[PDB]
C-alpha cells in the first residue's frame, strides 16, 4: 500500500484465455462448442511474428 | 429502433460493404431499410407504419454522432437532401420516435382538443394542406392526457414565402415561454422544448 | 444464365433482379405480384445466408422457418434476430 | 501446370504467382484488377 | 515394418514431411527421434511461515 503511495502500478497480466471459434457448415450452420482456440496458439505463436 | 409508443422494435438490416467488389448484397437506402425492416407501407410514398405516418417530417429521427456524420456528408451531394436518401451503412444506429401528438393538417389528427383556427384548403406544408390566418392558434391539453414529470418537444414546420414578419411562439406549461419564430420563404422546422411537472398541474397552453 | 452459386435454391438473376415465392418455388418478379400480396426480394448471390442470421435466402423468404418468427424477418435482408431485456415493476428497498 | 497439391481449392501456379477470388473461384491475378478493389493474396501451395 | 518408428503418435510419413502439429521441434521430423514433451515444475521464490 506503500509502494501504491510512491506511485507504482498495478498491473493485471493475463497468462491465458478459454474460447471457442466458429466454424460455418456450407449452409451458414455455426457451431462453437468443441472449437476451442488453445489448440491453435501454440502452432499460430510458433511459424509466426508477431506485430 | 422505432419507439412508436405503447410498444418498441429493434431490427437489424444488412448494409453492404463498399470496399469489398466481391460483397453482392443488395443496396439499400435508409427509407428502403426502414419499409423492409419494420413492414412499413407507403400511402403517397409516406410509409406509414400501421396507420401512424412514419417520415423524416413526421416522426424525429435520432442518430449517434458517427451516423450523423455519414448522413450529412452524404447528405450534401444528393440533390434531394431527404435523409431517407442516404445509403444503409454498417454501425450505422438510427432511431425513430414517433410523437404523442401530431397533425400533418391533411388526414392525420391525434391531439385530444382541438386547434383555434386552422384554414386548410391549402396546397402547401411539403404535403397536402397547411396553416392560415394569423389569429391566434392554441390549444388546451388538459394534463391528464401527458405524464407528470416528462420533457417534452414541439416542431412542426413554417414557411414564410415573401420572407415577412416573424411568428411568436409561447408555451405555458412549467415556466412560460416566449420566442420569435422568422421563417423562411422555404421550409424549416423549430422544435421548442418545454416540460411537464406538478402531477396535474394548470393545463398547457402553446 | 439459371445458375445457383450459393446452393439456396434462388437462381443468381432472381436474387439480383427480384424475385418472390410462389408454391414453394422462387418466380422472377412482375410488377403485377404486388396489389395481390406478394412482397419483393433480393438478396445475395453469392451467400446462402445473406442477413447472417440461422436461416438461409429461402428458408426465409419462403418462410419456412418457426411460425413465430415475425413476417418482416422473411426478407432476405432483415435478420430474424430477438433482443431481450429485462424491466423493472416493483422495487423493495429493506433496512434488514 | 493446373495441379492443387494441398486440395484448398486454390492451383499451386496461383498461389505461387498469385491470385484473387472471384465469384467464389480462385483466378490468375492481372494487375487491373487492383482500382476495382481487388487485393492481391500469395500463399503456401 | 513399423508406420511408426519412433513410437510417438504421429507415423514416419507425417514426421518426415512435417505434416504434423507445427509447434514440434524441428529435430523430432526424423523418423528416429521422438516427438515427445518433458514437462517438469520450477521453483522461484520459496516462502516459510509461522501461521
Ligand atoms: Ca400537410
Ligand atoms: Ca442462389
Ligand atoms: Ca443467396
Ligand atoms: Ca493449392
Ligand atoms: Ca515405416
Amino acid at each position: 500500500l506503500k509502494k501504491l503511495d510512491a506511485g507504482k502500478q498495478i498491473k493485471l497480466e493475463t497468462t491465458q484465455v478459454s474460447g471457442n471459434f466458429g466454424t460455418k457448415n456450407s449452409s451458414g450452420q455455426i457451431v462453437t462448442e468443441g472449437n476451442s482456440w488453445s489448440d491453435y496458439i501454440s502452432q499460430i505463436d510458433s511459424i509466426s511474428a508477431s506485430i | 429502433i422505432l419507439d412508436t409508443e405503447n410498444e418498441s422494435y429493434e431490427r437489424r438490416v444488412t448494409a453492404k460493404n463498399l470496399q469489398d467488389p466481391e460483397d453482392k448484397t443488395p443496396e439499400l437506402t435508409i427509407g428502403e431499410a426502414i419499409e423492409k425492416a419494420f413492414g412499413a407501407t407507403k400511402k403517397d410514398g409516406l410509409l406509414y407504419f400501421n396507420d401512424i405516418p412514419i417520415d423524416e417530417s413526421c416522426v424525429e429521427l435520432i442518430f449517434d454522432d458517427n451516423t450523423a456524420n455519414k448522413i450529412k456528408d452524404s447528405l450534401k451531394t444528393l440533390s434531394d437532401k431527404k435523409i431517407y436518401n442516404v445509403k444503409l451503412e454498417r454501425g450505422m444506429n438510427i432511431l425513430i420516435k414517433t410523437p404523442t401528438y401530431f397533425t400533418n393538417f391533411d388526414d392525420y389528427n391525434n391531439y385530444p382538443s382541438t386547434w383555434s383556427n386552422v384554414n386548410t384548403t391549402n396546397q402547401d406544408g411539403l404535403q397536402g394542406s397547411a396553416n392560415k390566418l394569423n389569429g391566434e392558434t392554441k390549444i388546451k391539453i388538459p394534463m391528464s392526457e401527458l405524464k407528470p414529470y416528462k420533457r417534452y418537444v414541439f416542431s412542426g414546420y413554417s414557411k414564410d414565402p415573401l420572407t415577412s414578419n416573424s411568428i411568436i411562439v409561447k408555451i405555458k406549461a412549467k415556466e412560460e415561454k416566449t420566442d420569435y419564430l422568422v421563417p423562411e420563404q422555404g421550409y424549416t422546422k423549430f422544435s421548442y422544448e418545454f416540460e411537464t411537472t406538478e402531477k396535474d398541474s394548470s393545463n398547457i397552453e402553446i | 444464365e439459371d445458375l445457383d452459386t450459393d446452393n439456396d435454391n434462388i437462381p443468381d438473376s432472381y436474387e439480383r433482379n427480384g424475385y418472390t415465392i410462389k408454391d414453394l418455388i422462387a418466380v422472377k418478379w412482375e410488377d403485377s405480384f404486388a396489389e395481390q400480396g406478394y412482397k419483393k426480394y433480393v438478396s445475395n448471390y453469392l451467400e446462402s445466408n445473406t442477413a447472417g442470421d440461422p436461416y438461409t435466402d429461402y428458408e426465409k423468404a419462403s418462410g419456412s422457418f418457426d411460425k413465430a418468427i415475425k413476417t418482416e424477418a422473411r426478407d432476405p435482408l432483415v435478420a430474424a434476430y430477438p433482443i431481450v431485456g429485462v424491466g423493472m415493476e416493483k422495487l423493495i428497498i429493506s433496512t434488514n
